[PDB]
């Protein structure tokens, strides 16, 4: 599966698709979200009637904030990957001013919104999503892709109630070690903060942060400013709510492990240590991949150089 | 409580990357 997935990945990655649509083929409806270099819009392909999410990026602004590489690299990964929990990129093109990424529209909205509304997810509800992230990271890691931006804000929920990862702005194809200071403060692994040369194990730490936030309603380390959050992460002092099961605490103690020589996902058994853990015993791993498990929640948006692209 | 402390921190909204 992973070998065929790598073979499928490599072909597309080595020969990327360019200019597969035009801006005049879409009716712009509403803004769904906003970023550093532009916005994401609900859009309608006029010659089929199909809806899509259009990510518009200002070239001048991308050059301005020196994010050329990370921008070229995101479209390149998006057009080369294929997994049920990763948004499908339908088209990509550019004009005089902008770069466009047209993806499948995910009407369910961000996990973030649902999580802040409900307050917290039950452990069965938190596990269903955790399992999807475990399989997604196993797929990405086998392709040498480090994700580096896991958070409920980057996880969209579809009609079937399954996750769709949309943002690959900090993803990097690297076999070994990398150094960039990037990600979101609450989700930064201690090795990223402590400015070490880090690896894929940062994504497994971010999984611990996510599992904790989904099950409690708040992240394991927060404070008014990033700097104070950084201190709590490097200390590795983690308090758990009394409703957390014994199994949840144990998985988290192993995921939120400062010593990456002991961190689950980074040991010789790799991902199998997470998959075989007690907290995941009722998880039908193949059924989740096959989206045959019934979602515990079925659904949502707020109101608002480049040659190889 | 930890829940009140989380609210006390103005970090309950959507977080941007660094
Ligand atoms: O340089 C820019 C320009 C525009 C946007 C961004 C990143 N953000 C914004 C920032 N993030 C979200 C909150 C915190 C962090 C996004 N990216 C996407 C991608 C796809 C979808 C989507 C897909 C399918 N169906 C519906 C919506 C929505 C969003 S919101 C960066």
């Amino acid at each position: 599966f992973l070998a065929k997935a790598k073979e499928d990945f490599l072909k597309k990655w080595e020969n990327p698709a360019q200019n597969t649509a035009h801006l005049d083929q879409f009716e712009r409806i509403k803004t769904l979200g906003t970023g550093s270099f532009g916005r994401v819009m609900l859009v309608k392909h006029m010659e089929t009637g199909n809806h899509y999410a259009m990510k518009i990026l200002d070239k001048q602004k991308v050059v301005k904030l020196k994010q050329i590489e990370h921008t070229l690299n995101e479209k390149r990964i998006l057009q080369a990957v294929n997994f049920p929990f990763l948004v499908k990129l339908e088209f990509s093109f550019k004009d005089n001013s902008n770069l466009y990424m047209v993806m499948e529209y995910v009407p369910g909205g961000e996990m973030f919104s649902h999580l802040r509304r409900i307050g917290r997810f039950s452990e069965p509800h938190a596990r269903f999503y955790a399992a999807q992230i475990v399989l997604t990271f196993e797929y990405l890691h086998s392709l040498d892709l480090i994700y580096r931006d896991l958070k409920p804000e980057n996880l969209l929920i579809d009609q079937q109630g399954y996750i769709q990862v949309t943002d690959f702005g900090f993803a990097k194809r690297v076999k070994g070690r990398t150094w960039t200071l990037c990600g979101t403060p609450e989700y930064l692994a201690p090795e990223i903060i402590l400015s070490k040369g880090y690896n894929k194990a940062v994504d497994w730490w971010a999984l611990g942060v996510l599992i904790y936030e989904m099950a409690a309603g708040y992240p394991p380390f927060f404070a008014d400013q990033p700097i104070q959050i950084y201190e709590k992460i490097v200390s590795g002092k983690v308090r758990f709510p009394s409703h957390f099961s014994s199994d949840l605490k144990d998985l988290l103690r192993n995921l939120l492990q400062v010593d990456l020589t002991k961190r689950f996902g980074n040991l010789k058994n790799g991902v199998n240590d997470i998959k075989n853990h007690k907290w995941f015993a009722t998880t039908d791993w193949i059924a989740i991949y096959q989206r045959k498990v019934e979602a515990p929640f079925i659904p949502n948006f707020d109101d608002y150089e480049f040659s190889e692209f | 409580t930890t829940y009140a402390d989380f609210i006390a921190s103005g970090r309950t909204g959507r977080r941007n990357a660094i």
